[PDB]
């Protein structure tokens, strides 16, 4: 629950510009293209068989708003994200059984999308700050792991 | 274990740093030091201050290092031997490290070549510089 | 990537199985089972009980792969194939649970082989499986 | 950590029977041959060219001793792992930032040990319950990451 004031707020500042309908549907389907065994998780979504497929889902594309919806979540709450995620956890650990791994997967993966979209204004300092944040998470939602 | 698809996916995106090479390298490099500054001790010696000259020539190492994998794709054991000897038997790097430059690498792949970053470019990107890794990483002589 | 030497210690250590194929596959597998219980989520269809009977004939086709990939450890994408389409495409296993697979077929030969076993082997034997891991989960096709 | 009786009773077992002179070497020893990158931690030791040397070297073998040692401690305070832990764990994550896949990695191959040692004695329920202490003993290492 660390983050610097000038990462909270190199952070915060960026997230304000970010597509909240756009971005988590980019990151879970990369994810799952990227990542192919992730599919497993989502068998009744439909057609995942081909990058295209998975990308235009509408279902990828709809959950990823809600995935997108937690993080806000705990953008909103940096110092407090185990709490934040602690239902998700839950879910996610005791119920889902994905391996704590793939968090971190699709973290870095979120990372990737931001930089794709930002360009040179995603620059090392404020990956640097994303990172702490989407490791965060990350432990946050293993936290019913540990 | 890379499928044709990949191959012909990396060496497109790769072909297309063309001139870049050291700039991207050396941007991957710093964005790692400063992500996680664990990587840092592996280069006790080293000018790791922003802008670097040392720093600029050594991302212009590591670049050339991967044009050369990408050129000897279905070889790399053989290409990397070197490198191997240096990272897995002299150095000893933890694999973990290998994958926080290769999300630094792609990072800086997505921010100056928005383009070409697709899904499934990323998806190739991300296979080679992780079997690249495990190239680096192991002591096969 | 093996080493010549890895190649060498694997096929000495393995060759021992022997007419244990069947029956370390399935402790093994009954290992991974009750150790680490969500990779039984792969088998539902499985009588996963203990001892069962589906779970030792199947032990006996997974200690046999192993063999052919020994057998044609220079070869592996080619040779596992079949099983690269089952494990990959089809079934789309989490390479986590290979990790976990491996560690309990180290265990069951170090239980089994302990002359065999030493630490250059049991080096070899990893990264024998981790590449084994690798070729089933890859999607090279 | 959640052990049945039944459980427990195989464990203590078992473990009263180690060699403390030897298992713990053994499992320190292998952990530096089988992932060389670990010997990055322990420079001071001396000698760890070959696999001869590492599993021979006096400061090894030493040192083992004290991890086993540390696992002995978790054996018998498996209510509070996190507490019985509490200092190692600021040592091994504040101080040496050992990365937590390695923890894993330790409690592994000091599975194999037993193996190794016991043979058709270390069966698949007894492994099954040394895997949940393992576990437990390497995430309340971690824990001051969390
Ligand atoms: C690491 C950051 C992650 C976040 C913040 C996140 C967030 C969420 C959220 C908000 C939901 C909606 C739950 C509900 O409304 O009941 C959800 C569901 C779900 N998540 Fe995640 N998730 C993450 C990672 C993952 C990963 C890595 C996987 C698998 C590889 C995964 C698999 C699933 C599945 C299968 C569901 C239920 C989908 C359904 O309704 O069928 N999640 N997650
Ligand atoms: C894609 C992955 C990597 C590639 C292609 C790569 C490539 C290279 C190259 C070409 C060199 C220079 C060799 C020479 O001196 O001729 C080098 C040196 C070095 N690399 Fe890497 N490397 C990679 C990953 C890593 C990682 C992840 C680390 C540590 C976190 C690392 C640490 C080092 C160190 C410590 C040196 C020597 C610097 C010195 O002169 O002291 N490498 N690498
Ligand atoms: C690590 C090395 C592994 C090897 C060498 C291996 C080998 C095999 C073989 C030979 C078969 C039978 C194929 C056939 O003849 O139809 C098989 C099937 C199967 N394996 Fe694996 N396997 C490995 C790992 C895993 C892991 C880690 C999992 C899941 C946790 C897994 C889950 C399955 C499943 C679900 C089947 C299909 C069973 C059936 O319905 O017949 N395998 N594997
Ligand atoms: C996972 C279970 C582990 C246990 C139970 C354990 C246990 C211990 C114990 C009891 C000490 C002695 C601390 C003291 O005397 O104050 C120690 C120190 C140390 N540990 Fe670990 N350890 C584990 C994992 C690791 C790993 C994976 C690494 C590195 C790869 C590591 C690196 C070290 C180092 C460098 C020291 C200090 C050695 C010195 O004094 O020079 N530990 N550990
Ligand atoms: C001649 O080429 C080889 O023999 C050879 C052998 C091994 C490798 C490494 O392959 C990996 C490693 C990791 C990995 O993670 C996704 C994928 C592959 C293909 C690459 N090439
Ligand atoms: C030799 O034929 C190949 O092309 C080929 C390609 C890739 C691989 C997989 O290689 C790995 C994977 C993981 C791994 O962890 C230690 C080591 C190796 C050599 C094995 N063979």
């Amino acid at each position: 629950v660390h983050l610097t004031p000038e990462e909270k707020s190199a952070v915060t500042a960026l997230w304000g510009k970010v597509n909240v309908d756009e971005v988590g549907g980019e990151a879970l389907g990369r994810l799952l293209v990227v990542y192919p065994w992730t599919q497993r998780f989502f068998e009744s979504f439909g057609d995942l068989s081909t990058p295209d497929a998975v990308m235009g889902n509408p279902k990828v594309k709809a959950h990823g708003k809600k995935v997108l919806g937690a993080f806000s979540d705990g953008l909103a709450h940096l110092d407090n994200l185990k709490g934040t995620f602690a239902t998700l956890s839950e879910l996610h650990c005791d119920k889902l059984h994905v391996d704590p791994e793939n968090f971190r997967l699709l973290g870095n993966v979120l990372v990737c999308v931001l930089a794709h979209h930002f360009g040179k204004e995603f620059t090392p300092p404020v990956q640097a700050a994303y990172q702490k944040v989407v490791a965060g998470v990350a432990n946050a939602l293993a936290h019913k792991y540990h | 274990v890379l499928s044709p698809a990949d191959k012909t996916n990396v060496k497109a995106a790769w072909g297309k740093v063309g001139a870049h090479a050291g700039e991207y390298g050396a941007e991957a490099l710093e964005r790692m030091f400063l992500s996680f500054p664990t990587t840092k001790t592996y280069f006790p010696h080293f000018d790791l201050s922003h802008g670097s000259a040392q720093v600029k020539g050594h991302g212009k190492k590591v670049a050339d290092a991967l044009t050369n994998a990408v050129a000897h794709v279905d070889d790399m054991p053989n290409a990397l031997s070197a490198l191997s000897d240096l990272h897995a038997h002299k150095l000893r790097v933890d694999p973990v490290n290998f994958k926080l430059l290769s999300h630094c690498l792609l990072v800086t792949l997505a921010a100056h070549l928005p383009a070409e970053f697709t899904p499934a470019v990323h998806a190739s990107l991300d296979k080679f510089l992780a079997s690249v890794s495990t190239v680096l990483t192991s002591k096969y002589r």
